[PDB]
């Protein structure tokens, strides 16, 4: 399953941009992983 | 003809040694220098060794290497099917 | 209790343990507990009231395991007997030979203390297909196979010998050879024309296997 | 490793001298090549010894091509590929 | 060869395509 | 390796069948070091907080945590490393680590890092399955002897044992 994970990661992006760049980069990498699969 | 090994039961390396390479180049250079037909598109070369290398590059030398096992049997490998490192 | 008594007792116990190790290594069935018998039990059993070592009660018969029989169908029972006399006479050797023959044993081990008369050893090869092998007591105190420089040897069956000979495409006179008087050959009891495999360590590949033939 | 394996391959310690190598089973000319020529020739004659002419020295004496590297194989012509062209 | 042509014919293929493009722009 | 009469002197040249000019000094990292350093360096655990992978290293670090097949594979790998340590300490009782061997793996890895301009500040898109299976397959594709009976198979594994040990050590 990639659809709910994409949704959720999308929402903690749009909820907390104030996270340090580390979390943003890691989470974007996670979304790139899910759409790659 | 009992010595010859069937093609399926060939258990020698599929790469060609430096000794086989030098022997093949020497034989081909001699044959070219004795006015043998050339199988490739010669382009401005006048040295039999370089034309031998050129023919080797496109894998067009029509020779076969026979490899002698210690007991006396032998294994036949065409020059076309031998992998040459570069 | 003079010191020489317990010195000789300890050396004899050492030789007994070494002989048991050898018999186990020849493919026979020997328990680990029997190999590790402490010297106190040895003194309790194989010594009289005066502490004299009663060698004559130590003779025993051993039989091959299931695995050895499967690998070597021809292998049979073995008998081992000690001799009390400082020198073995002709009559004692004849009695031992007759005992082995009537027991119909394929091989026997005769351990002597100091010396054997030439007429006694005249009878050694006179009982085919039985084999008689002698081991001087002073040479069995320490197990040779337990040294660091001695690699591990294994014996090969007829089928394994044939398969190796075919696969390497060889005739038996081109393999490396090992003599009969070689101590490990006596230990394993190799006859003429038998192939022994060697496993060894190597700086370049870790483990390496060689082969040799008994000539 | 090779030197040690050669020295102890006959079941015993074979020294690198005439007594160890020139008393081996190798070819007559090979053995007579160094240090005991005439006596080895005499003994080979008296025992009717057969030489096989496969070592390097026997192919150097007879002026032929030893099986050494480039000489370990034969070069032959393939008719199928030649006709295919 | 006609398989990919049929796959490109249905809209949701283009949908996943520009969705991938949009995430590429976002990254 | 034979002679003019055909007698075998060695069943393989050098016991590994390698040319003498393709061999350089390389260090086996499994032999030396205390058990704590070994455990920290080579052990990975997806269920214990002590020995987890930091999710900022692996691109899929978030989802992999808590899986079952992955930890089984990692356990097999760690058992292999332990057996390798035991064997290597059996061979070299002095505890030395530098021995001559073929292929300089350090230079190959450095070339891979230099050529692709790899930036360490970003997550990598690798997969544990892919790494383990790739290393095992590469071991499967190392050949010196090309027989077919069991004898040649045993000889070839015996030949390539130590190199496989180093390869497992580095990757």
């Amino acid at each position: 399953e990639f659809i709910p994970h994409i949704f959720y990661s999308l929402h903690q992006i749009r909820k907390d941009p104030n996270n340090l760049s580390n979390q943003l980069e890691t989470l974007t990498g996670s979304i790139r992983h899910r759409l790659k699969l | 003809k009992e010595k010859a090994i069937p093609k399926d039961q060939r258990a020698t390396t599929p790469y060609m040694t430096k000794y086989e390479r030098a022997r093949i180049l020497g034989t081909r250079a001699l044959q070219i220098s004795m006015n043998a037909p050339v199988f490739v598109d010669l382009e401005g070369e006048t040295d039999p060794l370089r034309i031998a290398m050129k023919e080797l590059a496109e894998k067009k030398i029509p020779l076969v290497i026979r490899r002698y096992l210690p007991d006396g049997s032998f294994e036949d490998w065409s020059v076309e099917e031998l992998i040459v490192d570069l | 209790m003079d010191q020489e008594n317990e010195r000789n007792i300890s050396r004899l116990w050492r030789a007994f343990r070494t002989v048991k190790e050898m018999v186990k290594d020849r493919g026979y069935f020997i328990t680990q507990e029997e190999v590790e018998l402490p010297l106190e039990d040895f003194k309790a059993k194989y010594c009289d009231s005066m502490g004299r070592p009663q060698r004559k009660m130590m003779s025993f018969q051993a039989n091959p395991t299931e695995e050895s029989i499967s690998k070597f169908p021809d292998m049979g029972s073995l008998w081992v007997e000690f001799c009390d006399e400082p020198s073995v006479g002709v009559k004692t050797m004849k009695t031992f030979v007759i005992h082995i023959q009537e027991k119909n044993f394929q091989t026997g081990i005769f351990v002597y203390q100091n010396n054997i008369t030439p007429s006694a050893m005249k009878l050694v090869p006179s009982i085919p297909p039985a084999t008689i092998e002698t081991f001087n007591e002073a040479a069995l105190v320490v197990n040779i196979t337990h040294h660091e420089l001695v690699p591990k040897h294994i014996r090969l069956s007829s089928d394994e010998k044939r398969e190796l000979l075919k696969r390497y495409r060889l005739k038996e006179s081109q393999l490396p050879r090992i003599q009969r008087a070689d101590p490990v050959a006596l230990y394993l009891g190799l006859k003429r024309g038998e192939v022994v495999k060697i496993i060894r360590k190597s700086e370049t590949s870790g483990r390496y296997a060689s082969y040799r033939i008994c000539m | 490793a090779l030197l040690v394996d050669v020295m102890t391959t006959q079941g015993g310690l074979t020294s690198v001298t005439r007594h160890g190598f020139n008393r081996s089973n190798t070819g007559a000319l090979m053995r007579c090549s160094f240090e005991e020529t005439v006596e080895i020739l005499f003994e080979a004659g008296a025992s009717a010894e057969l030489d096989d002419c496969r070592g390097v020295s026997e192919n150097v004496i007879l002026g032929q091509m030893a099986p050494i590297g480039t000489g370990a194989f034969d070069v032959m012509i393939d008719e199928e590929s030649l006709v295919k062209y | 060869t006609n398989s990919e042509d049929k796959l490109s014919k249905v809209q949701l293929y283009e949908d996943l395509c520009r969705y991938e493009d949009t995430l590429s722009k976002l990254v | 390796t034979r002679n003019s009469l055909g007698n075998v002197i060695q069943f393989i040249y050098g016991e590994d069948g390698m040319d003498a000019a393709h061999i350089e000094k390389q260090s086996l990292d499994t032999i030396g070091g205390s058990d704590a350093a070994f455990e920290k360096r080579y052990r990975v655990d997806l269920l214990n907080t002590d020995h987890t992978l930091d999710p900022s290293l692996l691109e899929s670090g978030s989802e992999i945590l808590g899986d079952l097949k992955l930890q089984v594979l990692l356990d097999e790998e760690y058992k292999q490393l332990v057996k390798d340590r035991k064997f290597l300490r059996e061979v070299f009782v002095d505890g030395e680590a530098n021995w001559p061997l073929p292929v300089n793996i350090r230079r190959i890895i450095q070339n891979a890092q230099q050529t692709f301009h790899i930036d360490h500040t970003k997550p990598s898109d690798l997969t544990i399955k892919d790494i383990v299976l790739g290393v095992k397959d590469l071991q499967e594709n190392l050949l010196v002897l090309r027989g077919k009976n069991e004898i040649i198979q045993n000889a070839q594994r015996d030949a390539v044992t130590l190199f496989c040990c180093l390869l497992r050590s580095r990757l």
